[PDB]
């Protein structure tokens, strides 16, 4: 009725999926087996995990989602996990010899060895479900099959059904913290070839999940143990209308084509808290104005593009738990009064609140305490373009060093690619450019 | 009789008419071989005024082909129906214009044009009380325009007193079917502006709307667009073909249509339209195909109504039915949305009936109304003009047929003032 | 009423021309002697084959078309082929001593020896002809009298007729592969003697015949076989409109003035497709969007000159088959929708459709696979000026080390013949230079 | 009362056979020696194992089917494996010197020395027998006698009784994969000695059973105890109407001038599902639509002819299980809804429905896991015409070069035999060729 599916790519990316599917089979508690611990009794009003995890005629619970990248060593962990029972094989769908971050190569060049193999999964799935809004496909622009294969990968799968959302979970180069040096030809070959492929999708980057899980988290020494489990929490929140009551239970498609007014420049932010500990869920209180004004900490932004040098557009700050509207709503107040925060003022506000009832559920081995209450800030503002200026510059330069070109040239694809998704980039620098402009008189 | 004739140049338009005559036929019930098999006189009534009989019962059109390559003379000469024609019309040419209208104007505009406007002349001495003819091409280059700008001028010249309501194709906004059609059709519509005494306009992307959101259909041609406009085009002459508790003709039409000779450009709607299914959805009131008669997407032309001001609005209604209904509905629409209405033309709907409708259906509509709305037509396509005449662009196959410049400034300026013109009626009170 | 006539030289040249007559005979199934399988049925309404198949009194339909090379070799095979019985023996003309690729030999030197022939050939054929609207000239800046001799020819016959049509086939120097080195002096000394003597043609060059067969058609190893095959294609459907019912059955003239909207830059590109192979004929559906989309592909432009780098003018997408205007019309919405390519603007949209119901026939023991639907990307744009430049820069030098001049200045040419050519491609470097340039405010 | 019978031929024919009654005799469980484990209830209403289990005065239930080939060492080990109690000597008949694949020698010159003794036990079981609707026969175009001396065998079979059905399941060359060269020769002299003596029959290929058994049944590297186990599958549910209550108890004689509504292409396909392994029966759910989507595969053809290259004609899904009218039937309209497929439209629907209340039973050792349907897709298209015209272009060249024909010219055929048979593949060429040709208008 209500059916999403995920999709897994590069090494980090199916390191989030791991950490999700073990997360959202956590939180409805069904045993990694594929069983619940008890009988389920027969109700109605609304779904429940029928959503992802997959019934059969007993306590074998799948979920529905697809793990694809051509680097399959550490997927056969998941091969062999504890979740073994878990997951399904046709569920695994893997290259041996990855893109070695050639994007042009599970892109091109093992582009064309493993597509067939995902479409005809996607259909027995999508065939298998009915009322699927949208598309979780999670990928990166570092383990390479994350730029190069998701990018075919939604380039078919969107002229396929077209109908279904797309939710993008991708991460993006961090600004000064790295994976390696081609990554300007992964992300912006990716992007030109993104834009138009992708519904809407939002940038996790990395350095912010340190800072933040060593402050805030009070983490000492973090790893994609924690990062995952992180981007886990926000996944885990950003879609529970479609498994739990709430007030406003707010819908994929009903954030697309108002979050993202226009067509264009519709990716974002969001700061998940509260991200504390349980000796500061202890000495605290955690207001719903702690979580709230504490929401849009520039500081606690996810991502390391400040939000004070942009102008906000929207803010879903879908609520975990005991939430008050009135509360909240004053809260907005609040957020309509700060002054330093500046808004794409033709969108006076565009505030869409989601207040489910349901409190968050923590990973046991976690960093996190437990609280009452969750927000989301998907928000979308202006301040975003600029570290993708930062990208079109330095590989700038490096393109025009022509260095390392000979490994994609190599590959399969021409440099007009290059020189135009640089004019790309400089579309989307004129739209960063020309929506942050205040309508005139 | 008021009986009329055609002649069809046009890429498209030496095919539309083929489509019409075709649908005249079905209306006469005629066999294609020219003898009636049909059920009532009143085929037989008033058929003159479109067909001839001929020695033996040969009943025929009252046609005039105009063709550049005899292509489409042998197409329709493969014409199903192609037994119910005359061989003498078949008037083409040996080079076609390559749509440069100068062209298909001077260069075999001049070369050709006489042997049409003898046997044209020919058909005038055949008509007795001749109400008019009707013209059919394309105002976007030189296939039908070429030479139906001389048509215009010529038999205009010819016969001062006759009706000229003359149909060709508009270029939508979209789409170039070729880029020297500002050209063409400045250079033309600076004729039709002075000559042509009726217009409708015909858009391309209307009709594919029309077949494909309103008609549901996914497979456009050219064959069935002109039904869909034959159907209009057949419609006009009911009337004037058949007795009506409510008659008006062309002269009634457009005396009752136009307040100045300068706005002889009109749109068209005509209905029902539907798939197969709607009827089991949906049923037939004069109340209901009035809720389509102002429908912007049966406006089947690049204005908006609903951007513009109805100059003028009217109904060709064949059927039977109580006008009681159909004043009633039509004095309520005026109200209803009066604003599009403009003010000091009291009463700027008119009304009509036919006794019978068009065969297959038990009532008819038409809706040719004038607003002022094509001024975006004109505007746009004088703007591509504009560019490339800035430009120059293709200028040299232009001016190799040895025209001025200056004669695209007369229509240029021209063809602004018409529009500005427009602009004054629609914002004045 | 409608003819046209071909006129092959060079020893590329007319091996399309063999490829050609070969195609068309079997298009309308002509068998090879001059007989048509089968009686002829007496009707109306267009032409048939009488465009260029000559009828006799009885079953011997010769081509209009006339062979005219100093290289007589090969067109022996001809005059010793299968087709022995097909062509007709005063429609041979050879030179004996080719040029040796002197332009100045064929065209100033042997120019003098068998043009009268070559005029009273054509004389007997136009005389034979009634509505021949133009010309079918096919030459090669190779098979040296392909640019010489050819060069007078066109010199000539357009002084003698001028109002047909000059429709130009010949070869153009690949990029960075050849067949000599004297090519500069072949296509320079061509170029500013065949400017004013041409009306419009095309450049076919062969790496993209190369390229293209061997991903697209999925070849192996090609030939001149191969090739002479595809420029078969390519001009059997150029040239439908006079031979099959189309909805919009353009002509040659009309192309004319209007595709090459001034007087100068009258040259262009053509990308045929759908060229793929049994295997990718299944496998796949050949959508009008594929073959239109695809259309503009310029890693698929069939001369090896960037599109991307240039802006289009006018595309003439003349289509076989089962067309549909509506279809092929949003597609072209489509086209002005491609954010990377840029239009003459000053000619806004220029678009000039092309839809004959007849899909394409294909030729036994040929490598395309049959489809339903033929697209012809006669367009012309700003980018082809650029490997004109590598010809006049090329050519500058060794023109400026006075190579090889001693062979022309043998056969009597003069020296400002050379660098008033380059002043030639000089003006047209002016004039690609000019136009592309935005008109102001 | 509805009695079938089996014969079994040819090394891998009999292989078959070997496994078809070990399954059957474990689906009634009736235990190997001849006893049922427990004493048979009176009952009525309809038939049991009776049909095929011969009932004695005691726990001695012997099949109805008979072994008959010239190549008698393998058949021994039936002789002397566990079913040695199970099996009848009589049932019994080999013979010693089978033909070496010389199709005219079992079936010409070994053909001479065992028949009489098989048409008298046939006399001893169809007297035996009262309402045996028709007949099974097995035989391979390897073993070789199961093409030679099994084509004597219907021949005179047919001539003896007639009204029986021909239930023909032999073995076709694989397209590539093969096991001599003779192949051609012992095929198309079957063939058009086959044709004109068989009712019906399908066409199992082996490569299918390797690759889908190795996908889908997740085979690392299987033998004909594999093929074996599949093909008793196949065969176990094609029957289950006699053998079992369903909705629609169709019938073989049934089957037969509505599956194949002309006399002479009376062959077919037969891909069974659900095939998977136990950690896909996990991992999955297996709805109708699953197998009846999944039923239609191309890829999950269980014979090499692609579907997609043909046009279907029929299709009888008999299936096993818990089945439901409404939900096959609106897959049967997702059939209708599949635009790459293609009916012979003079034949829009021939569907023919089911559905037997059994699911299917596993064979304990075997590698398909356990489901609760089955699916059965007898279907009969256009597209298998082709591998048999590889078959007569392959023996045409073969047969050309008079390759191998000195063994058969030894042994008592003639030439003609050989041209003509190409004649008879000429003319089912014909007829695949014809009956796939649209009706006019
Ligand atoms: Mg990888
Ligand atoms: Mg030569
Ligand atoms: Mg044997």
């Amino acid at each position: 009725m209500r059916e999403v599916i995920s999709i897994h790519v590069g090494q980090g990316g199916i390191q989030v999926g791991n950490a999700c599917w073990e997360l959202f089979c956590l939180e409805h508690g069904i045993q990694p087996d594929g069983q619940m611990p008890s009988d389920k009794t027969i109700g109605g009003g609304d779904d429940a995990f029928n959503t992802f995890f997959s019934e059969t005629g007993a306590g074998k619970h799948v979920p529905r989602a697809v793990f694809l990248d051509l680097e399959p060593t550490v997927i056969d962990e998941v091969r062999t996990g504890t979740y073994r029972q878990l997951f399904h094989p046709e569920q695994l769908i893997s290259g041996k010899e990855d893109a070695a971050n050639n994007f042009a190569r599970g892109h091109y060049t093992i582009g064309k060895e493993i597509v067939d193999l995902c479409l005809d999964r996607i259909r027995k799935l999508a065939d298998n479900c009915t009322g699927l809004q949208g598309f979780l496909v999670f990928n990166s622009v570092g383990g390479g099959t994350g730029s190069g294969l998701g990018s075919l990968l939604l380039e078919r799968l969107s002229v396929d059904y077209g109908k279904k959302s797309k939710l993008g979970f991708t991460i993006y180069p961090s600004p000064q913290v790295s994976t390696a040096v081609v990554e300007p030809y992964n992300s912006i070959l990716s992007t030109h070839s993104l834009l138009e492929h992708t519904d809407v999708a939002v940038m996790l980057d990395n350095e912010a999940i340190y800072d933040i899980c060593r402050r805030n988290l009070d983490i000492e020494r973090p790893t994609y143990t924690n990062l995952n489990r992180l981007i886990a929490q926000v996944i885990s929140s950003l879609t529970a209308s479609l498994r739990f009551d709430g007030a406003l239970n707010v819908d994929i498609t009903e954030f697309q084509t108002n979050l993202v007014p226009y067509p264009r420049i519709h990716f974002m932010l969001s700061s998940y808290a509260p991200i504390i500990s349980a000796e500061k869920a202890y000495h605290e209180q955690l207001s719903v104005a702690e979580i709230t004004n504490s929401a849009f900490e520039p500081a606690n932004m996810m991502a390391k593009c400040d939000p004070r040098h942009g102008k906000y557009m929207a803010c879903s700050m879908m609520y975990r738990g005991d939430v008050v509207p009135k509360d909240v709503n004053a809260s907005i107040a609040t957020i309509k009064t700060k002054r330093t925060i500046q808004f794409v003022d033709w969108c006076p506000t565009g505030f869409k609140v989601g207040i489910n009832y349901q409190p968050p559920t923590v990973v046991p081995g976690g960093d996190l305490a437990k609280v009452m209450r969750a927000v989301c800030m998907i928000s979308n503002s202006t301040a975003i373009a600029e570290v993708f200026s930062r990208l079109d510059h330095k590989f700038d330069l490096m393109y025009a060093k022509r260095a390392f070109v000979h490994w994609y040239v190599g590959e399969g694809m021409e440099e007009g690619e290059f020189s135009e998704a640089r004019e790309d980039l400089a579309a989307l620098e004129k739209d960063y450019e020309e929506v942050g402009i205040e309508t005139a008189e | 009789m008021r009986e009329i004739v055609h002649i069809q140049g046009g890429q498209c338009g030496n095919q539309i008419g083929a489509k019409f005559w075709e649908v005249i036929s079905d209306e006469h019930g005629i066999d294609p071989t020219g003898t009636y098999h049909g059920d009532s006189d009143l085929q037989l009534e008033r058929i003159n005024v479109y067909y001839n009989e001929a020695t033996g019962g040969r009943y025929v059109p009252r046609a005039i082909l105009m063709d550049l390559e005899p292509g489409t003379m042998d197409s329709v000469r493969a014409g199903p129906f192609g037994q119910l024609f005359r061989p003498d019309n078949f008037v083409f040419g040996q080079t076609g214009a390559g749509n440069n209208w100068a062209k298909g104007h001077y260069t075999e505009g001049a070369e050709l044009i006489d042997s049409v406007l003898d046997v044209v002349r020919k058909e005038a001495e055949g008509c007795d009380c001749l109400q008019g003819f009707q013209i059919t091409h394309s105002l976007g280059g030189g296939t039908g325009s070429g030479m139906g700008t001389l048509l215009i001028s010529k038999v205009r010249e010819e016969y001062p007193d006759r009706i000229m309501e003359t149909f060709s194709v508009v270029p939508s906004p979209k789409v170039s079917d070729t880029v020297v059609e500002p050209y063409n059709a400045t250079l033309s519509v600076h004729q039709l502006v002075e000559n042509a005494d009726e217009c409708m306009v015909i858009d391309n992307e209307a009709l594919y709307d029309i077949c494909f959101r309103t008609l549901k259909l996914t497979t456009p041609t050219y064959g069935d667009l002109n039904h869909l406009v034959s159907a209009a085009m057949s419609g006009v002459t009911c009337c004037l073909r058949f007795p009506g508790q409510l008659n008006s003709d062309l002269r009634k039409l457009a005396v009752n249509l136009i307040p100045f000779p300068r706005l002889h450009f009109f749109m068209i709607g005509f209905a029902p339209l539907t798939s197969r299914g709607s009827q089991q959805y949906r049923a037939l009131t004069v109340p209901e195909l009035t809720q389509q008669m102002f429908d912007a997407k049966n406006m089947m032309c690049a204005a908006d109504p609903r951007h513009g001001r109805y100059l003028t609005a009217s109904a060709l209604f064949r059927g039977r039915m109580s006008t009681k209904e159909v004043d009633e509905q039509m004095l309520n629409v005026q109200n209803k949305n009066s604003s599009y209405f403009v003010e000091w033309i009291p009463n700027n709907i008119k009304s009509s009936i036919c006794d019978i409708p068009p065969k297959g259906l038990k009532m008819a509509v038409t809706f040719v109304g004038n607003s002022t709305a094509i001024q975006e037509m004109f505007k746009r396509v004088a703007e591509q003009f504009t560019a490339m005449f800035r430009r120059k662009a293709f200028l040299h196959w232009y001016t190799g047929e040895g025209m001025d410049e200056m004669e695209f400034t007369e229509a240029e300026s021209n063809m602004n003032d018409l529009v500005s013109e427009y602009q004054q009626y629609q914002d004045a009170t």
